[PDB]
């Protein structure tokens, strides 16, 4: 059985090799780990390594992220897997559902919401609250707002006509 | 020429006079080793182009005394 | 040469501020640093003084070569092994927002012929001094 580190796992989720992720299910079935624990988290800012699949994609389409999401369900906790957000106060409550809205990425934004994404999450971290002279972006603090305010109509059409989840159009 | 007069006028500020640069990490130099230049921040805002550029330092958005370097550098 | 000017000297002191001469000496400036990198990236090009002492930037604003100074202040380059020939730079860009960060190499007074300092303590007889404080690093 081949020995994982978190760093390898990053290292791996985000050069885009698949080959490399492949040992990792039959390791994780071994260790009776989940991906969704404080030793694959980093911390200082609480991001899992489906985040750092969500930061680093090579040409619009990352390939690792379907693999580690089939991780996650074959170790029963997809939900609590798209649903990990930052722990940090600067970043407080942005999922991976934020990053695929940000990234401009519409199959990025299905692949997520079938999976269990929250379209409720409140990012609500001091870089996306107003912080009157500090630099931030703030949107509203939900993925049907942060498809609104940046300029996606196919995404915010999408939020709220999806079969799994839809979006409340009155939350605040 | 008053900004500049007022340096010339303290060794000490001088070494204030460093202008917010941070001494900050630009990417990797020929060799592969730290750039490390003193870089003045300006934020800015654009509504039509979305700037998905190919040579971006942080992944992490903002700056909170917690920074993370972006993979795309061939270095 | 004779004067100690090389190849990025002497487009400056080519360049006469106009609308068609900025265009291309300043696309010139960039093919010659990119070539500069990719025949030997061990040399960095303007370190290089004539014997005046001045470096490129600050040649160009010892004389009145605006559109030289507004262009390698702002220097992006995108290709890949001449990334760092840039001199401005972008560290995050989330949606509408991205945080420019411009090199304060030779400028920002603690070199010797520092351009902030070349252009305020001009002798008047070089043009466009109060428009070469207008470029996007030396305003702010």
């Amino acid at each position: 059985l081949k020995l994982y580190d978190r760093r390898s796992i990053f290292d791996a989720v985000a050069q885009n090799n698949c080959q490399e992720l492949e040992s990792l299910l039959p390791f994780l079935q071994k260790s009776r780990k989940r991906l969704t624990d404080s030793e694959f988290k980093d911390p200082e800012t609480g991001k899992t390594c489906l985040l750092k699949a969500m930061l680093n994609l090579h040409n619009g389409q990352n390939d690792t992220i379907s693999l580690l999401l089939d991780i996650a369900r074959q170790t029963d906790s997809l939900k609590e897997f798209v649903n990990a957000s930052y722990t940090d106060s600067y970043y407080k409550g942005q999922t991976a559902l934020h990053i695929a809205i940000e990234r401009r990425n519409m199959a990025l934004v299905t692949l997520l919401v079938e999976n269990g994404a929250d379209v409720q999450a409140a990012a609500n971290g001091d870089f996306f609250k107003k912080t009157k002279g500090r630099p931030g972006f703030y949107f509203g603090e939900l993925p049907l707002s942060l498809a609104a305010c940046t300029n996606q109509l196919a995404i915010v059409k999408f939020l709220l006509q999806n079969s799994w989840q839809p979006a409340d159009i009155s939350a605040r | 020429i008053t900004i500049l007069d007022t340096e010339k006028s303290f060794l000490k500020c001088m070494r204030k006079a460093f202008r917010s640069g941070k001494l900050l990490q630009v990417g990797y130099t020929p060799d592969g080793k730290d750039d490390y230049r003193w870089c003045f921040r300006v934020d800015e805002v654009n509504w039509t182009t979305w700037n998905t550029n190919v040579g971006i330092i942080n992944e992490d958005p903002g700056n909170c005394e917690g920074v993370k370097r972006t993979l795309s550098f061939s270095l | 040469d004779s004067v100690g000017n090389t190849v990025l000297h002497a487009l400056v002191e080519v360049a006469d501020n106009t609308a068609d001469n900025t265009k291309f000496v300043t696309s010139m400036y960039n093919e010659i640093l990119i070539l500069g990198a990719k025949l030997h990236p061990t040399l960095k090009l303007e370190e290089l003084i004539n014997k005046k002492g001045l470096t490129p930037l600050a040649l160009a604003a010892s004389s009145g070569k605006i559109g030289v100074l507004a262009y390698i202040l702002q220097r992006e380059i995108q290709e890949p092994e001449c990334r760092h020939l840039s001199r401005k730079f972008t560290e995050w860009a989330y949606g509408p927002v991205h945080s420019s960060l411009y090199d304060l190499s030779c400028i920002d007074t603690c070199e010797k012929n520092s351009v902030l300092e070349v252009i305020a303590y001009s002798s008047s007889e070089t043009p466009n001094r109060h428009d070469m404080l207008l470029v996007e690093p030396l305003n702010r």
